[PDB]
DNA sequence: CTTGACAAAAGTGTTAAATTGTGCTATACTGGGAGCCGTCACGGATGC
DNA sequence: GCATCCGTGAGTCGAGGAAGCACAATTTAACACTTTTGTCAAG
């Protein structure tokens, strides 16, 4: 994922020009970035596909061991009869595919070439091989793709720091709003508009209404701001954790269930970043035994289902 | 993945016929000593050992690539089987 | 699931023997019953009603 | 290295002893050290006054005193011997004829009692052990809502378990009040007519709450005389024997009035008048006296329930989880019970005793058997539940054996038929019991830790400080409250701001009966003393704990028991506070008792001279091997010379450092992906750790072997083993044991052993080959001791135990045993088990050279590379906290104490993280050096990431990297920077007991079963691998016909086809065809042994002979 | 590589009079640094024999021709009055890292196998800095690092080490089908 | 191939210990003892 | 229809290993002797 992956900028991000001589010209200025987009004559590009215009993949990969563009720039490349716009890494993959099942035709028809490559597509490359080559082609691109994979992971960069948690700025408006709708819920309640189960339904409403605003703010910064940040490359490409784990660490932990199965009136407003309390602690540990017991006694449960299953169905 | 298994498995019509000609075939082999083999000497499995190239002792790997070259026959009822061993004795003692 | 479903649904219950010597109410496989009234039926002779 | 120390939070109180849960519990049981008069009625002396005087009804055996000896042999002495730590029990008993008047007195012995040690654990049978503590509900009277009908209750009277049946109180749909008892309901007006209860005394007393009393005024039996329904009632409760008023009172007054049958015990009877509003004279439910009985707490829970029912405002149900209605057992209530129910035994031998036998000449010491008693005491301590063989892997797992709570046990609950309630945290648990620390599985809410500052009372239910609040103003009084006291009011929250000591916060945040509040300071009333209080001692010890998941801090706490000790351990760079107290309250270190001077240091023992001029000798604990099979040795911290205060450090057990606990190393760490190798919690350690001797541990095992008695001769312990050459018999001195100090590996003779042969006749072929080479065939046999597959090492000690030595207690038979020690020093290696406090565990995977690994720009190699990937789901983020307050530790020479929920913070970390960069960049500018090449091209990175300042200078670039804590990091392979700034710090990493050399095992063939002739199972027992039920299905459902039906048979249990699969492989050939399992024909035969005819037949449905005519007559 | 005490048989063990278990002591001898003068020296075996109480350095060793003690203040062993210690210590040279285990190398019978750390080298830097020589802008300066213990130079493990990359070249040769 | 001494090598036959099985006690004795107790599902059978 | 009862079921590897005596009847042991068996030298 990390090399199929393009760059964004924001330098020049909207400058129209007249010749491409005129938009390279501001970019040795510093006016404008290598991968904001821009517009030429008429149609949108970047510099980097002005600029770099390689003849053949291993020209485009020369360039990178050397340092003039990442794997990550949007360049123009020529592969297969075709003048592609696509960056070094992208088409690094397309030699990877290639190379594993020995076929340049038909591994240009088993990839997407203009997606980062996730779980899901990743996935269906899989399925595609296996369809057209068989079992012993399709085992060859698997050691191929767990190769490539490893070796990048490691000179990537991909690591987590404490400050890799990034907390949106919308969160400390989103909950100053909660507390203005909650002092008002009492402040209705209080003046006999609504009962105690209709004050609980509301409080419960609000809350979880807040929890997806911030998980929302949480997500929208990381593909605005940070599209690199581990948290969100991890989640989005597949390779560990989902929103809701995203949102506890960076947004806000939110609604605690009691023993009881009701839900405590006040929530965990804080991230596992910023570091909960002693009795918010507390208060989350009720869920935390609850799904520990829960998991404990459905083993047994789906263990005796199978042997039933197994019992009927085994002739 | 084995060699050429694409290929085996395309050769009969349950893949579990093919683990019966292919493990009855070893047998054979490793009951007349590869002597009855219809891989020339030019095609025969080798392993690497430290003295030199010897032939490969696995007879499940002999059989394999036997089946690949297509002058084996399976089937069923090809002949009886008292027939067959004795024939297949007399033709390499 | 079907193939689990279709072990579940595996058996009837006699509603009228008919020619047989099943008893009204008595479970059995429908594929038996089904054996033996075409076999039933081969000699000229009422089925067994039967019930899913 | 100074330490730096975070927190805001003045502990105003200390941590309790933290074993005194133990250590008290025992001390009160037996009252050894009270004088005999002084002794209050509990513990073993309240079993005495129970069980005693017994009468015959006219002999009378009164119990005067008890005493207490010294024990027979110190605590050193037993483990060596496999003898109980015990002390001599008397008994001070005097014999009374009632018809003469005489009495005679004598001390009977009565038996041992084990005694428990310094630190709180017994010495059974040579072995550690502990007593963990049982939680069960409360007796008392209680009051559930009726499940099935809504609006109806139910009042439960439950004695001390074993002590009495337990009573159900309810109203019927009729309105007839039932009363159930040993599973027979019959109306509860019989047994209240049976008390001298009058038809107006009811109408006054619980005729004023409705219809109620109605229900329980029938008038059928009112008029019948109180002999007469206790004589109904008889027959009731038992249907079938003669009624006789004498039989009938004796069973109702064994079941509700007797003291020795019924207790309701003395937190019963506290919680009973507590409920109802009573003054119970005695712990029964009613009194015997007068020849009539008088009821005690039948009409007062009785009214409770009219009244609950009724609904007036002060009644209400009792939640059975609540921890003020569920208490805990100690190991001195235990033993007691055990104690208790032993002496009724001998109490029963007595009475059958001296109604028997010289009746006039008889004495205390002969009516006395006390072999009952002891019976039941050696159960208890040998084979109950609660009894548990010690955890020691080191100091802290012992520590948290101690203050386990559980949940089992012989009268506790099933670990199957344990609902999700007493599964939960219950809000009462809060500062009782940890809500993280807990075994995940099936024993998941069964067992449990005590919290930190916690204290069992008298009574056996749990208390937390709390400081008092008053006018808005903390005070330093601390009072120990229970939960149900604790209901009563508004507690704040030890992080409250506080002006000195007046409450600052306009808004403070406070529970009121477990619900979070928001109050002002005037509402307050108490206040936690620390957020420690809420936790056990191990998730106590466990940094930055609120940044991490409750589901992986039970992990980390867990496995902070498991870590062996090292060679070279180390304190963490970060820590808590706590590990000072652990050490200190363990034992496992040696403090000076006061002020003296040290006078001898050595590795075995060390002298003080002490200020009143006494000498004392410390001996050393040198290279003992725990329970564990772990090395346990003190270390001396003193040289001879120094000055001592009281209470300073002697000498260093195992896992500590200069008094701290130090249960692993600390390293420094990259968290990155590398090449594979960190895949799915798998870790890449450096070469650099084992080349200093990092992560090492010594481990002992023991091996034992006996010369016995035989009817063919007895086994001798011999250097002279039959056709064994000089090289196999080298290390073995002449007395047939191997030589200390000799290296010993797997086929290894340890002790040498012959065993006369049975007299059996050769096979004719070994006849023959014996006529052939004309040798004659020896008498005995080689039975030698030799070392497993898989072991070996340096053997360090041997034990020789012969019989007749002085407390050496063989088993009749045995001429001796024999004990090798053989110790071996384990380095890390791949397949063995590392993790951190934080949940972060994994086994090493691959093992790099030092020029490998990636390296700081400064030429220092990182030591273990972990994957980010495990941190994003797991959301243990203390780790990464630990790593960045770790890097700034490293370069500033410093270690940090930061209390959990109040200690280190970002904005802090990050001002030490500058300091840290000025050393770590300063240095290099001095030295001549700039920015490098390498640097430059990852800032260019960097920036496009949104790490740094676009504009900046390089140096000032870097130094925002390092605040988060980053830094530029060169591959060990290429010498190219990795592309990205990596997350470089120093962790604190253990090295746990899971070691991939105790656990690899392979067998080709071996022991076999009696019955099935089955392989058996276990390394310990050299057996094969199950392949079970499930095992069976992959293998059907890939159609493996013929690999399934090898295992089933050539390879489980055909007893022919295994025996000619192996002779075909060794000469080269295929293995034959399976035949019929031995595990089928032992089916047949037990089928046949329940009369049913089981016959396998042929396609002709001829009978089929699978027992190859051996069994048809 | 091996170092035998009297009256000891194994390291798991203590001394009377001495502070120190055997183990920490051979830890202590694993950071001893010794340097041979002669080239064609290949083993050497060191006596210490040492009498309570005292405080017994590295400088404690007898004499040794061709042998010299880079660390003489290494401290060995703390001697309480009534201790002694005569242990003789077995130096030998050689590349990389040797378990005990792997050697197993005993001078005598109660001899203890030691790990051995043969390299050096403590620490090794390279610097690459951005250097300009005429209108050429883009050329490296490198700067290389190099930490030793003190019996080999600095130098003479550079040049060491260019030896065996040049040695190494000359394998790119004499090719074959 | 035998051919006669020879010597243990073994077996048969009493005899006496050593072990094992069995019968017998004469004031009057006349119906036991230990659980006690926190789960939830289902059928399926009977009390009617 | 209906409650109430009883009966059966509830994941997998691993690691933990108190009569006493009398007397008769039967069995075991220790002799004794004769009767094979195994060698011997011859012959
Ligand atoms: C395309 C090239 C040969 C083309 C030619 O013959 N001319 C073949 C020959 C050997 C192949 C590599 C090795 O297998 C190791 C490794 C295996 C992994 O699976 C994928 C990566 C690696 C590096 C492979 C890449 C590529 O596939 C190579 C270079
Ligand atoms: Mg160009
Ligand atoms: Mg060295």
């Amino acid at each position: 994922y990390y090399i199929t992956q393009v760059r964004k900028e924001k330098k020049g991000a909207g400058l129209e020009f007249a010749t491409p001589e005129e938009a390279l010209a501001a970019h040795e200025r510093g006016e404008v970035a290598l991968n904001a987009p821009i517009k030429v004559a008429g149609r949108e590009t970047s510099v980097g596909r002005l600029k770099y215009v390689f003849a053949n993949p291993d020209e485009a990969l020369l360039a990178v061991a050397h340092g003039i563009v990442d794997l990550q720039d949007v360049v123009t490349v020529r592969y297969m009869g075709k003048r592609l716009e696509t960056s070094p890494g992208r088409i690094l993959f397309a030699r990877i595919v290639a190379e594993a099942v020995e076929d340049e035709k038909v591994a240009w028809e088993l990839i997407q070439l203009d997606v980062p490559q996730e779980k899901n597509s990743l996935k269906d490359l899989v399925y595609q091989a296996f369809l057209r080559l068989g079992m012993e082609k399709t085992a060859r691109l698997l050691d191929a793709l767990k190769y490539y994979g490893f070796t990048f992971s490691t000179t990537s960069g991909i690591t987590i720091g404490i400050d890799d948690a990034v907390i949106p700025e919308e969160k400390k408006q989103y909950l100053e709003e909660a507390d203005r709708k909650l002092l008002q819920i009492e402040q209705a309640y209080e003046m006999g508009f609504l009962t105690d189960r209709e004050r609980y339904d509301q409080i419960l409403q609000l809350w979880t209404e807040t929890t997806e605003k911030v998980t929302q703010a949480v997500f929208k910064n990381f593909e605005e701001n940070y599209p690199f940040n581990p948290l969100y490359v991890m989640a989005q490409s597949g390779a560990r954790g989902n929103p809701q784990q995203i949102r506890q660490l960076c947004g806000l932990r939110g609604l605690m269930q009691k023993p009881s199965g009701e839900t405590f009136e006040v929530p965990v407003r804080s991230s596992f970043r910023e570091g909960l309390t002693v009795l918010e602690y507390f208060i989350s540990s009720h869920g935390a035994r609850k799904g520990g017991a829960d998991t404990a006694l459905r083993t047994a449960d789906s263990g005796y289902l199978t042997r039933k299953l197994v019992d009927v169905t085994h002739e | 993945a084995e060699p050429g298994i694409d290929k085996l498995f395309g050769m009969v019509d349950s893949k579990y016929r093919l683990t019966v000609v292919v493990a009855k075939r070893a047998q054979q082999l490793l009951r007349h000593g590869f002597k009855n083999t219809v891989l020339e000497p030019e095609e025969r499995p080798k392993m690497q050992t430290l003295e030199g190239l010897f032939d490969d002792p696995n007879a499940v790997t002999w059989a394999m690539k036997e089946l690949l070259t297509g002058r084996l026959v399976f089937g069923e009822n090809l002949v009886p089987e008292d027939r067959l061993q004795k024939e297949m004795e007399r033709l390499y003692p | 699931i079907e193939i689990v479903v279709r072990q579940m649904m595996k058996y009837v219950e006699v509603t009228d023997p008919g020619d047989s010597r099943l008893l009204e109410g008595q479970v059995l496989e429908k594929w038996d019953v089904e054996a033996l009234n075409e076999r039933l039926i081969a000699e000229g002779k009422t089925p067994v009603a039967w019930k899913p | 290295m100074e330490i730096k120390r975070f927190g805001r939070i003045r502990e105003v109180i200390p941590l309790p002893p933290l074993t005194e849960i133990q250590v008290e519990s025992y001390r009160r049981a037996l009252q050894a050290d009270v004088p005999p008069e002084k002794r209050e009625n509990v513990g073993i002396q309240a079993a005495f006054r129970e069980t005693f005087p017994i009468e015959e009804e006219g002999l009378v055996l009164d119990f005067l005193e008890y005493r207490l000896g010294e024990p027979p042999f110190p605590q050193d002495e037993c483990r060596e011997k496999d003898l109980t730590y015990q002390a001599p029990l008397y008994a001070r008993l005097q014999l009374i004829h009632k018809d003469t008047g005489l009495i005679k007195e004598d001390e009977v012995f009565l038996g041992h009692i084990p005694l428990m040690t310094e630190d709180g654990s017994f010495i059974i049978n040579g072995a550690d052990r502990v007593i963990v503590s049982q939680i069960h509900r409360s007796p008392g009277v209680y009051f559930t809502p009726d499940p099935a009908r809504p609006g109806r209750y139910i009042a439960s009277i439950i004695p001390l378990p074993k002590r009495g049946p337990w009573i159900d109180l309810e109203v019927e749909p009729n309105g007839v009040v039932s009363m159930k008892v040993n599973k027979r309901k019959f109306p509860l007006v019989l047994l209240l007519r049976v008390l001298g209860y009058d038809q107006e005394t009811l109408a006054r007393e619980l005729g004023a709450y409705g219809e109620l009393v109605q229900g329980l005024m029938d008038e059928s039996v009112f008029a019948m005389r109180p002999e007469e329904a206790l004589i109904r009632l008889f027959t009731l409760l038992r249907p079938g024997d003669p009624p006789k008023r004498d039989k009938a009172v004796a069973y109702v007054y064994g079941l509700i009035a007797d003291p020795r049958r019924y207790d309701l015990g003395e937190a019963g009877r506290y919680k009973a008048e507590e409920k109802l509003g009573i003054r119970l004279s005695g712990r029964t439910l009613a009194r015997f006296e007068d020849g009539e009985f008088k009821d005690e707490v039948f009409l007062p829970t009785l009214r409770y329930l009219f009244a609950l029912t009724a609904g007036v405002p002060g009644h209400e149900v009792d939640d059975i989880d609540h921890l003020g209605n569920r208490r805990i057992r100690t190991v001195g209530e235990l033993m007691t019970d055990q104690f208790r129910v032993g002496l009724a035994r001998l109490a029963r031998g007595v009475r059958e005793r001296m109604l028997m036998g010289s009746e006039d000449s008889l004495t205390p010491a002969k009516l006395v058997n006390s072999r009952p008693l002891e019976a039941a005491i050696r159960e208890f301590f040998s084979r109950s539940q609660l009894s548990q063989f010690k955890d020691e892997t080191n100091p802290l797992s012992s520590l948290r054996h101690k203050r386990r709570i559980s949940a089992l046990g012989p009268g506790g609950l099933t670990r199957e038929r344990a609902g999700f309630d007493v599964r939960d945290v219950h809000r009462t648990h809060y500062g009782r019991i940890c809500p993280v620390e807990t075994p995940e599985g099936a024993n998941i809410g069964l067992i449990t830790s005590l919290a930190a500052y916690a204290r069992v009372d008298e009574l056996g239910f749990i208390r937390t400080p709390y400081r008092r609040v008053v006018g808005g103003v903390v005070t330093d009084e601390v009072v120990y409250m229970t939960a149900t006291e604790e209901d009563r009011y508004t507690i704040a929250q030890a992080n409250t701001p506080l002006e000195g000591n007046r409450i600052a916060a306009e808004r403070v945040v406070a529970r009121r009966k477990g619900e979070p509040v928001i109050v002002s300071p005037e509402e307050v009333e108490f206040m936690d003393v620390s957020p420690k209080q809420v936790f056990s001692v191990n998730t106590n010890l466990i940094p930055f704990l609120e940044h991490d998941d409750a589901n992986r801090a039970l992990m980390g706490s867990n496995m902070q028991t498991q870590a062996v000790p090292l060679i070279r351990a180390q304190a963490p760079v970060v820590m808590t506070g706590l590990e000072e107290r652990v050490v200190r309250d363990s034992l496992a270190a040696l403090y000076a008792e006061e002020d003296g001077e040290v006078a001898k240091v050595d590795g075995n023992r060390i002298v003080v001279r002490y200020e009143d001029g006494r000498l004392v000798e410390y001996p050393l604990r040198r290279f003992y091997r725990s329970n564990q099979g772990t090395a346990l040795d003190q270390r001396p911290r003193v040289v001879v010379g120094q000055r001592v205060r009281k209470g300073d450090l002697l000498a260093d057990g195992p896992a500590s450092e200069n008094g701290f606990l130090a249960l692993g190393q600390n390293v420094l760490v990259a968290i990155m992906p590398f090449d594979g190798y960190n895949f799915e919690d798998a870790i890449v350690i450096s070469e650099e750790l084992l080349k200093r001797d990092f992560y090492t541990s010594i481990h002992i095992e023991r091996y034992e072997i006996e010369a016995r008695d035989t009817k063919l001769g007895p086994e001798r312990i011999t250097r002279d083993i039959p056709h064994l050459s000089e090289a196999a018999l080298r290390d073995l001195d002449e007395e047939g044991v191997v030589r200390i100090g000799a290296e010993v590996k797997p086929g290894d003779i340890l002790v040498g052993r012959t065993s006369f042969k049975g007299e059996s006749e050769p096979t004719p072929e070994e006849r023959l080959l014996r006529s052939i080479f004309g040798e004659k065939a020896r008498d005995v046999k080689d039975t030698s001791l030799r070392v497993p597959p898989g072991e070996g090492g340096i053997v360090v000690r041997t034990v020789r135990l012969r019989r007749g030595d002085p407390g050496v207690e063989l088993k009749p038979g045995v001429r001796e045993v024999v004990r090798v020690y053989v110790a071996q020093k384990r380095k890390l290696q791949v397949g063995d088990k590392l993790a951190n406090r934080h949940g972060n565990k994994g086994v090493v995977a691959k093992i790099l050279p030092v020029e490998d690994m990636p390296h700081l720009p400064d030429g220092t190699p990182v030591d273990v590379i972990l994957n980010p990937l495990g941190v994003p789901s797991r959301m243990n983020l203390g780790q990464i906290l630990e790593t960045h307050l770790g890097l700034a530790g490293y370069f500033l020479g410093q270690r940090y104490i930061s209390p959990i929920f109040d200690g280190a913070k970002e904005p802090e970390i990050k001002e030490l993280l500058a300091q840290a960069f000025e050393v770590y960049f300063g240095k290099r500018k001095g030295e001549g050096f700039g920015v490098d090449k390498r640097e430059v091209e990852v800032l260019r990175r960097a920036e496009k990431l949104g790490l740094v300042t676009p504009g900046k200078t390089p140096e000032e670039q870097l130094k925002e990297l390092f605040l988060q804590g980053k830094v530029v990091l060169y591959d060990g392979r290429t010498g190219e920077p990795i592309e990205g700034p990596i997350v470089v710090g120093q962790m604190f990493i253990m090295k746990l007991y899971h070691m991939v050399e105790d656990k690899m095992h392979a067998r080709s063939t071996g022991p076999y079963s009696l019955i099935t002739q089955q392989p058996l199972g276990g390394k310990a027992q050299f057996g094969g691998q199950r392949f079970g039920e499930m095992e069976v299905w992959a293998l059907e459902a890939y159609g493996a016909a013929h690999t399934l039906q090898e295992m089933l048979t050539l390879k489980s249990d055909d007893i022919e086809g295994r025996n000619a699969a192996y002779e075909a492989i060794i000469k080269g050939e295929d293995v034959p065809e399976p035949s019929v399992p031995e595990s089928f024909r032992v089916l047949v035969k037990e089928l046949q042994a329940l009369a049913l005819d089981v016959q396998t037949l042929d396609e002709k449905d001829n009978p089929v002979d699978i027992f190859e005519g051996l069994a048809s007559k | 590589t091996s170092v035998y005490i009297e009256d000891v048989l194994h390291e798991f063990s203590t001394i009377p009079g001495v502070k120190e278990d055997v183990v920490e002591i051979i830890l202590n001898l694993k950071e001893l640094v010794v340097r041979f003068l002669n080239p064609s020296l290949q083993t050497v075996t060191l006596l210490l024999k040492a009498e309570g109480p005292k405080e017994v350095k590295a400088r404690d060793f007898l004499p040794v021709a061709d042998v010299e003690i880079m660390n003489p203040d290494l401290h060995i062993a703390t001697l309480e009055e009534g201790g002694r210690l005569n242990m003789e210590v077995r130096v030998d040279r050689g590349v990389g890292y040797v378990p005990a285990e792997k050697h197993g190398i005993k001078d005598r019978i109660n001899a203890i196998p030691v790990d051995a750390v043969f390299s050096p080298v403590r620490r090794v830097a390279f610097q690459v800095e951005d250097t300009r020589l005429g209108q050429r802008t883009d050329l490296d300066k490198l700067t290389l690092r190099i930490w030793t213990d003190g019996s080999v130079t600095p130098l003479e493990a550079l040049n060491q080490a260019v030896e065996i990359l040049r040695e190494h070249l000359t394998y790119f040769s004499n090719p074959q089908a």
